[PDB]
């Protein structure tokens, strides 16, 4: 739940930083 | 004799060079360069002609008194002017800048650009229209067409 | 008669004032779709 | 005849820098509803004559007064290294093969910065020092991003080589493999040739002339032919990185004829985007790269490392 | 009466979040800036072809001072001074003395074009219609003193302008 | 030979530009014309060495990509990227990346 909400503000707030680590970790 | 006509030909190279390629520097005081932006503005857009604003001095080879030039302004005026390169022509534009204008009579106008730099075109108008203005580089451009550097030096 | 420049009877046709900045591209979805697609196959 | 094919590249180069600075005046004037020059020529093809006459029968003013070796170097270094960096580029044969020619550009890259560097201190002025610094940082700066996003897609190439760029592309542009990072490499090349948005080094509107604000006549020239012979260079570098074109072995004619109008494509895009945007704020400009940028190309390069080893794609190396 | 700027709150839906990464990531507003510009590229440019094409200009338009003469030729300044009066930047010096054949006429009729702001009083002023600013605007001169007109200048002018002067008057002359 | 030829031919052209350029303009007639702060944002031009440190070791990755321990070498691969990326996350979140 709270996993989420933290998602939804890293992708609001930082999305570039959102997309490098999802590309990283695959 | 054939050493006139090269040099007369060289010379005809280097005006027309130099008054296709006039570069005014981007120096406006007071109202009228309002108008000289118009100029600049795509109805009589400058740069068909070659002219291009170009903010450094040191870059640029016409200087245009667009304004009232006050007695505080004045050396700054005068040193921008010096710092200008030659062959450097000086274009006074609105009866403020030619002679002082509305505000001849007052204490801190310097009446008439003319006192602190030499000027080679005068335009009138309060503020000339853009036209006018344009009418006055135009002016100043055959004025550079009709030098004979090249055939003074030639004759000495 | 009396002639000055007035408006004309009726007066004039409304005049637009408001911002028009249309509503334009596809989806958020849409457009990473694509771009994901377009990457599928290249790599194919 | 090696000597011929060196002035066949110099001399063709500087004649489409000059006529580059025309473009890019008729093309800002007309996306600014006016009319670039004209007058000067039909439809304005002797303006960049009259540009250069002008400029050259100009004042040399100089009030350096120090290190005029370094005053005198900084547009040397700025030319050659701008008329070396085409030598490499196979178009699509070219002038010198290097197994390593992209790490040699990236060479040449960083070293033309101290053209920069150089000219901005031998000026021994405010603007022009603090100016070069600025500069410094900039290239600095997108210099990392560029080497990433460099080696993240030759990893599909299998070499530095030029020349094989042709190769990997013969089916596809790999700007459909790589569009993020074809993307980051385009604004890249804009800071690098400091262009707008990232007009920061010269920035006439902040700084009255930047690095070659006592720069004047001929060396001004020379400075803004190696500016405008980088951006069609780098231009023509992402053409060939990229937007690979068709070679027919016994037709070179038609490669040319295809890199020569992408090249020209990219450098107008780069005249549109110095007329639509305004400059990025110095500190913004860095901030764009270091902390946005630099993370996704970090991103990116992993992906384009482990893609090939588990797709089974991994390029052959000669 | 007031109208709030900005004070808008954007959507927290998936959807929306998305549509702004894919701005953000995508450089979508800047690429509708770029159409934007590619657009003007395409229309027509708004540049007239000085000195070939001229730039559109009314009846009252306020150039040149030319003075006017009667269709018999006589001056038709009458050394009232109310121009001298009325100039608000003092441009305009008049002398007078009673001519050989004893009308009141004007010896010297000097309008300095260095100290005029064109505000087209006098032409408003004038009671007989004499200093008229005329339609010419391109004027400009190589030194200052060509500037300082004198009344020759002035009647040369109006003599050289009258043609044209006449007509625009006629068009204005029911409004004032 | 041939790249020697290159690199000297272009200095020379750009050289006897400059000198074109410099002295022959120079002749004109003419006459008199008259005529810093510690930075400590340099960190950021420090830190752009060390990582151009990293740029070099992984410039030879496309011939690492050739070898028969792909396992390995991938593994060697992202554990320098990953420190790397660990390095930027630290000046970030240091405040250490105080860009101008
Ligand atoms: S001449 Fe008129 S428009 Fe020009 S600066 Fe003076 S008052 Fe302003
Ligand atoms: S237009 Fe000029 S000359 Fe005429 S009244 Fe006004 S300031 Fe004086």
């Amino acid at each position: 739940g709270r996993i989420a909400s933290f998602l939804k503000n890293a992708w609001a707030k930082e999305p570039v930083l959102v997309a490098s680590f999802a590309i990283g970790g695959l | 004799s054939r050493g006139e006509y090269v040099v007369a030909k060289l010379d005809d190279l280097v005006n027309w060079a130099r008054r296709s390629s006039l570069w005014p520097m981007t120096f406006g005081l007071a109202c009228c360069a309002v108008e000289m932006m118009h100029m600049a503005a795509p109805r009589y857009d400058m740069d068909r002609f070659g002219v291009v604003f170009r903010a450094s001095p040191r870059q640029s080879d016409v200087m245009i008194v667009a304004g009232t030039l006050t007695n505080k302004m004045a050396p700054a005026l005068r040193k921008v002017y010096d710092q200008m390169p030659e062959p450097r022509y000086v274009v006074s534009m609105g009866s403020c800048a030619n002679g002082g204008g509305y505000y001849h009579y007052s204490y801190s106008v310097v009446r008439g650009c003319d006192r602190i730099v030499p000027v080679d075109i005068y335009v009138p108008g309060c503020p000339p229209t853009a036209e006018a203005l344009l009418y006055g580089i135009l002016q100043l451009q055959r004025k550079i067409k009709r030098e004979k550097r090249l055939r003074i030096w030639y004759r000495r | 008669k009396v002639k000055q420049d007035m408006p004309p009877p009726g007066g004039y046709g409304p005049i637009d004032y408001k911002r028009n900045l249309p509503r334009r591209g596809l989806s958020g979805y849409s457009m990473f779709a694509v771009g994901i697609g377009t990457l599928l196959f290249g790599y194919w | 005849m090696f000597m011929i094919n060196i002035l066949s590249l110099i001399i063709p180069i500087l004649l489409a820098v000059a006529f580059l600075t025309l473009v890019e005046r008729k093309v800002l004037g007309y996306m600014q509803l006016r009319k670039g020059p004209n007058v000067v020529g039909p439809y304005g093809l002797l303006q960049p004559i009259a540009d250069a006459l002008k400029l050259f029968t100009k004042e040399p003013l100089r009030p350096a007064t120090s290190s005029i070796s370094m005053f005198i170097i900084a547009p040397i270094l700025a030319l050659s290294l701008a008329l070396t960096m085409w030598v490499p580029l196979p178009m699509p044969y070219p002038l010198i093969n290097m197994n390593l020619g992209v790490l040699f550009m990236l060479a040449m890259s960083s070293l033309a910065v101290y053209s920069i560097l150089w000219s901005g201190w031998a000026s021994n002025s405010k603007y022009a020092l603090i100016g070069a610094l600025r500069a410094v940082a900039q290239t600095i700066s997108y210099e990392v991003t560029l080497a990433i996003i460099l080696l993240s897609v030759l990893l599909m190439n299998g070499s530095y080589t030029l020349s094989t760029l042709i190769t990997t592309q013969e089916h596809i542009w790999m700007i459909f493999t790589s569009w993020p990072l074809a993307m980051m490499w385009f604004i890249s090349t804009l800071a690098e040739t400091n262009r707008a948005p990232f007009d920061l080094t010269e920035g006439e509107s902040e700084l009255v002339s930047g690095f070659n604000v006592e720069y004047a006549a001929g060396p001004f020239a020379m400075f803004f032919m190696a500016e405008y012979a980088n951006i069609i260079m780098m231009n023509a570098f992402t053409a060939i990185l990229f937007l690979g074109a068709s070679h027919d072995p016994h037709t070179p004619e038609l490669y040319t004829i295809n890199f020569v109008l992408k090249t020209l494509a990219l450098t107008i895009t780069f005249l549109w985007i110095r007329a639509s945007y305004p400059r990025f704020r110095y500190d913004q400009l860095m901030h764009l790269l270091w902390k946005s940028f630099l993370p996704l190309t970090l991103a990116l390069c992993m992906w384009h490392i482990s893609l090939p080893i588990m797709t089974a794609s991994i390029p052959p190396q000669s | 009466t007031y109208k709030f700027v900005n004070m808008r709150e954007p959507s927290m839906d998936m959807k929306s979040v998305t549509d702004r990464a894919a701005q953000t990531l995508l450089w979508t507003e800047l690429v509708r800036g770029l159409g934007m510009t590619l657009s003007y590229l395409f229309r027509e440019p708004a540049t007239i072809n000085y000195p070939f094409e001229k730039g559109p200009l009314s009846p009252r338009f306020r150039g040149e001072h030319a003075l006017r003469r009667y269709p018999s030729g006589e001056e038709r300044c009458i050394a009232c001074k109310l121009c001298e009066a009325v100039c608000p930047a003092q441009a305009i010096t008049i002398e007078a003395e009673p001519r050989a054949d004893g009308s009141r006429r004007t010896t010297r009729y000097d309008i300095d074009m260095t100290k005029c702001i064109y505000c087209g009083f006098c032409q408003e002023a004038c009671p007989v219609d004499a200093i008229v600013e005329g339609p010419n605007f391109e004027f400009s001169t190589e030194t200052h003193e060509e500037l300082l007109y004198n009344k020759e200048k002035l009647l040369n002018n109006g003599d050289k302008w009258e043609a044209e002067i006449a007509a625009n008057i006629q068009a204005d002359y029911l409004y004032r | 030979m041939n790249i020697m030829l290159t690199l000297l031919t272009n200095v020379t052209l750009a050289s006897l530009l400059v000198l074109i350029a410099f002295w022959l303009p120079q002749l004109n007639a003419y006459s008199e014309k008259t005529s810093p702060f510690s930075m400590k944002f340099f960190l950021v031009a420090i830190t752009f060495l060390l990582f151009d440190l990293e740029i070099a070791l992984l410039l030879p990755l496309p011939w690492a990509s050739q070898t028969n321990n792909l396992k390995t070498m991938l593994t060697m691969a992202l554990f320098l990227l990953i420190l790397l990326a660990a390095s930027l996350a630290y000046e970030w979140t240091q405040k250490g990346l105080e860009w101008a």
